RNA sequence: GGGACGGGUGAAACAGGAUGAUCCCGCCGAGACCGCCGGCCGCGCAGGCGCCUGCCAAGACCGCCUCUGUCAAUCAAGGGCGAAGGCCGGGGGCUAGAAGGCGAUCAGACACCACCGUAUUCCCGGCCGUAAACGGUGCCGCCCCGCGGCCGGCGCGCGUCCCGCCGGCCGCCCAGGGAAACCGGGAGGCUCCGGGCUCUGGGGGGAGUAUGGCCGCAAGGCUGAAACUUGAAGGCAUUG
């Protein structure tokens, strides 16, 4: 067991603790400068009826409202459900999202 | 032109589908996704949703109401935050049973600031 | 069991009269029989209303924000809803934030010429110059600071001594906001400076005159 | 281009900082202020960080801030 | 054996001796 | 009563192990899932219009 | 209000319901918690640190033609603080939940999964003194190719920008170093070996054990052998 990374799998800089959160898949206990985090836009009314919910509209002008959700989960439900992939060595040092 | 409140509760085990009034004290249809089928893990699915609010469009025309604001709903607490599969179908059997829509919105509960959710610090271990 | 809609009747729900669209619906209840009487037991119900229902047309403008009414008198088969808050819809406060900017909130107990009590919820967010070289619109403390106290001087200036009709009709035409803006933009820029909620902590138990100014339009 | 560190061009290094010069020297300096209503003239220390009044004025004529001062409403020298 | 559990035998391996010690 | 649809185009081979296979028919755009091997402008009888197809 | 199931799972079963649940809306009580914003942001000696308003004492940095005159560095003994769990005496008690109980699964399941739940989790006054208490990297001082990002203070320039300086937190990296991985703000300037100070190690086991001592209410902590046994254990890297 050498070093594998040179952030030790997490982003913590000059301070000794941070906060708990909860994985939103199997409620875990993770630290929160190493749980992965996403956010999501979405519509709530899915997109294949997204024009007979506005056709049968009473209200002139009306717009679907949006549904904004941070998602966070811990490593091994990351890598379970494919939000992140294990990587080349090589391919380890990109950031590109 | 008779306007009634449509709550669709959209969750991971069940759903429920539920006509009241204006204000909430008074209901005039309630229909759940588990009385239209036999196998537990189906009651949360979309096709008993839908064939649920089928019914529901039987009970509340002949009770005079002709359009609903839907108020749509996922657990909350310190659960999930997204729908069930059966949330679409609700809307998609009452745009298609003669309902005309009114005002949407998401009505789940979320804090702003929690107590401790079931599970431990390691997880559900499967 | 018998279908107890056989013994049902619907009420009319009328809203004060600042408003255009004055009929916002109508209202079951069971017969009057024994001691329940019909026009005691939907007396006090509360009904959440659009206003780009209430007032329609603006729909840009208007729909998205929700006004609580609730009925304080039935006279002549009507009821007759007065003022009982205001709040923003789910989507809109979501969609006011971002990453790299700070949110700012903040609330105060305001007491009225009439014998109410309101807690009124602000917010506000910082925001980029059209041109600076980084990307975040953090701000410094000094700044925090003054932001926060022009707002509280604001609104004990606008709202300092006002009755419920004259609250109604700010609330309903974003008067206030377009004032905390004004106060705000002298000192740092700022997106979307609004107040989100208005809550009633406590009221008079007779409400009659005010009742009947609201609705006769007076 | 070669440049000899025994005489080093002073523009180049009035902007190093103070200490790390060849010969250390101090950053400040003094200067002459003109009331704004009396013909007469003082003398006023450049990062100054206390009163400073006026020959007949009983108001404060200087505004301390962390760095060079700043003055109210009069016109100034170097000298 | 896992080492941390190593640590608690040995604990209550410790623990018994001075029980029986304290008698006599 | 059951409706006739008509393929409009075929999407691919869904399940598993082949077998079914995705098409879009028809005034809709509804989306299905066949057994057998369809080619374009199929008819096929559908008992209920309600149900749309995965994906 | 309304009227048949609800809960839970990968699938189920035990809990709940015509004493009307689940669901909708209004009202009330109590104790925790402080979301989105929230970060290759920031602060503190480390442990750690996030609701509103008020009060109280402090701190590093920068700026300076202010004062003193070596008043310093590192440190056995000694003093102080120190996550979580745990202990003593009071208080409180929502949530979750060691122990215990119960439904499944399984050859078995005293486990993983479901459900119920005691201590505990929170406050006050003390005790205990340990963590992968981690950057697995002691403290003070000097020199050191460069290219960038962010945070605090200051100065020059044009007309917010732009170029510098000091202090902090980060990324990449020529040389050099190394068993290599890698370091490079050092892990460089070192077999061409010497700036100052303190601590620790000397094949693997036995063993952090026995014994004695000090501390602790206890659980412990600190200090800490020998007989005997063995030819390897271990690091980083290559192919399968
Ligand atoms: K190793
Ligand atoms: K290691
Ligand atoms: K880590
Ligand atoms: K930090
Ligand atoms: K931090
Ligand atoms: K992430
Ligand atoms: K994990
Ligand atoms: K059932
Ligand atoms: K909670
Ligand atoms: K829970
Ligand atoms: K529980
Ligand atoms: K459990
Ligand atoms: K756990
Ligand atoms: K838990
Ligand atoms: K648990
Ligand atoms: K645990
Ligand atoms: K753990
Ligand atoms: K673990
Ligand atoms: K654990
Ligand atoms: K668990
Ligand atoms: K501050
Ligand atoms: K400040
Ligand atoms: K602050
Ligand atoms: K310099
Ligand atoms: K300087
Ligand atoms: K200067
Ligand atoms: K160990
Ligand atoms: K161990
Ligand atoms: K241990
Ligand atoms: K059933
Ligand atoms: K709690
Ligand atoms: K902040
Ligand atoms: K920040
Ligand atoms: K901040
Ligand atoms: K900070
Ligand atoms: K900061
Ligand atoms: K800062
Ligand atoms: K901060
Ligand atoms: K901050
Ligand atoms: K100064
Ligand atoms: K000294
Ligand atoms: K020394
Ligand atoms: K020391
Ligand atoms: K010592
Ligand atoms: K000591
Ligand atoms: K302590
Ligand atoms: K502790
Ligand atoms: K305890
Ligand atoms: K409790
Ligand atoms: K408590
Ligand atoms: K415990
Ligand atoms: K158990
Ligand atoms: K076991
Ligand atoms: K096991
Ligand atoms: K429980
Ligand atoms: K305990
Ligand atoms: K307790
Ligand atoms: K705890
Ligand atoms: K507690
Ligand atoms: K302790
Ligand atoms: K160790
Ligand atoms: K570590
Ligand atoms: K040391
Ligand atoms: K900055
Ligand atoms: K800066
Ligand atoms: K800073
Ligand atoms: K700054
Ligand atoms: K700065
Ligand atoms: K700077
Ligand atoms: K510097
Ligand atoms: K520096
Ligand atoms: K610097
Ligand atoms: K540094
Ligand atoms: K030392
Ligand atoms: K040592
Ligand atoms: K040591
Ligand atoms: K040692
Ligand atoms: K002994
Ligand atoms: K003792
Ligand atoms: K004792
Ligand atoms: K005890
Ligand atoms: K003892
Ligand atoms: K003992
Ligand atoms: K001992
Ligand atoms: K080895
Ligand atoms: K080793
Ligand atoms: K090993
Ligand atoms: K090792
Ligand atoms: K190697
Ligand atoms: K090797
Ligand atoms: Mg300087
Ligand atoms: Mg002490
Ligand atoms: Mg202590
Ligand atoms: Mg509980
Ligand atoms: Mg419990
Ligand atoms: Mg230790
Ligand atoms: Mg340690
Ligand atoms: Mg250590
Ligand atoms: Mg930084
Ligand atoms: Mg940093
Ligand atoms: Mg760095
Ligand atoms: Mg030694
Ligand atoms: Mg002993
Ligand atoms: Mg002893
Ligand atoms: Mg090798």
């Amino acid at each position: 067991m050498p070093v594998k990374r040179r952030n030790n799998g997490r982003s913590k800089y000059n301070c000794g603790h941070t906060n708990i959160v909860r994985c939103q898949n199997c409620h875990r206990c993770v630290p929160k400068d190493k749980v992965i985090k996403r956010f999501t836009i979405r519509n709530i009314v899915d997109n294949t009826i997204a024009d007979d919910v506005l056709n049968a509209c009473v209200i002139q002008g009306f717009a679907i409202p949006k549904l904004y959700n941070k998602v966070q989960y811990c490593v091994s439900c990351s890598i379970h459900n494919h939000i992140v992939r294990v990587r080349s060595r090589e391919d380890r040092k990109i950031r590109t999202p | 032109e008779a306007f009634a409140v449509c709550h669709i509760y959209a969750g991971k085990n069940d759903t429920f589908i539920h006509v009241t009034d204006l204000s909430g004290r008074e209901t005039i249809g309630r229909v759940s996704g588990g009385m239209k089928v036999k196998r537990h893990c189906d009651e949360p699915s979309a096709y008993a949703a839908m064939q649920a609010t089928q019914d529901l469009i039987e009970i509340i025309t002949d009770r005079g109401i002709t359009a609903v604001h839907i108020k749509i709903r996922a657990d909350g607490g310190t659960g999930k935050r997204v729908y069930g599969q059966g949330g679409s179908a609700a809307i998609r059997a009452l745009v298609r049973g003669g309902i005309k829509i009114g005002r949407i919105e998401d009505s789940t509960p979320i804090p702003t600031d929690r107590t401790r959710h079931k599970g431990g610090r390691r997880g559900r271990r499967l | 069991n018998p279908d107890p809609y056989l013994k049902k009747e619907w009420y009319p729900v009328i809203a004060p009269a600042h408003f255009k669209s004055r009929h916002i619906g109508q209202t079951p209840v069971t017969k009057t029989a024994g001691l329940r009487v019909a026009t005691d037991v939907i007396n006090h119900r509360v009904y959440e209303v659009n206003l780009g229902d209430l007032n329609p047309g603006a729909e840009d403008l208007n729909g998205n924000t929700k006004f609580y009414l609730q009925t304080q008198l039935v006279s002549d088969g009507k009821c007759l809803t007065n003022f009982h808050g205001m709040d923003i819809t789910r989507h809109k406060y979501g969609s006011l934030f971002r990453k790299g900017c700070d949110c700012i909130d903040v609330f105060m107990d305001i007491p009225t010429t009439d014998g109410y009590l309101l807690r009124v919820f602000v917010i506000a967010f910082t925001d980029r110059f059209r041109f600076q070289r980084r990307k975040n619109c953090h701000v410094k403390g000094r700044v925090i600071r003054m932001m926060r106290a022009g707002i509280y001087e604001t609104l004990h200036n606008e709202l300092g001594k006002v009755s419920i009709p004259v609250l109604v009709t700010k609330l309903s035409n974003f008067e206030v906001n377009a004032k905390l803006t004004e106060a705000l933009q002298k000192i740092t820029m700022c997106r979307d400076v609004m107040i989100r909620r208005v809550k009633v902590v406590k009221r008079p138990r007779n409400t009659m005159e005010l009742l009947s100014t609201m609705h006769d339009s007076n | 281009m070669n440049v000899d560190l025994l005489y080093p061009d002073p523009v180049e290094e009035q902007r190093k900082h103070k200490l790390k010069r060849l010969v250390q020297g101090p950053n400040s300096y003094f200067l002459e202020i003109k009331c704004a209503g009396c013909q007469d003239i003082v003398v006023v220390y450049s990062h100054a960080n206390t009163p400073v009044f006026c020959p007949g004025c009983t108001s404060q004529i200087s505004i301390p801030t962390g760095g060079k001062c700043a003055f109210t409403s009069q016109v100034e020298r170097y000298r | 054996m896992r080492a941390k559990w190593a640590k608690k035998r040995m604990r209550k391996l410790k623990r018994k001796r001075r029980h029986m010690k304290a008698r006599s | 009563e059951p409706i006739n649809a008509r393929v409009i185009e075929v999407l691919g081979r869904t399940s598993s192990r082949g077998g079914i296979t995705q098409v879009k028919v028809e005034k809709r755009q509804i989306i299905r899932n066949v057994i057998g091997p369809v080619r374009k402008d199929d008819i096929l009888v559908l008992m209920e219009s309600e149900r749309e197809a995965r994906r």
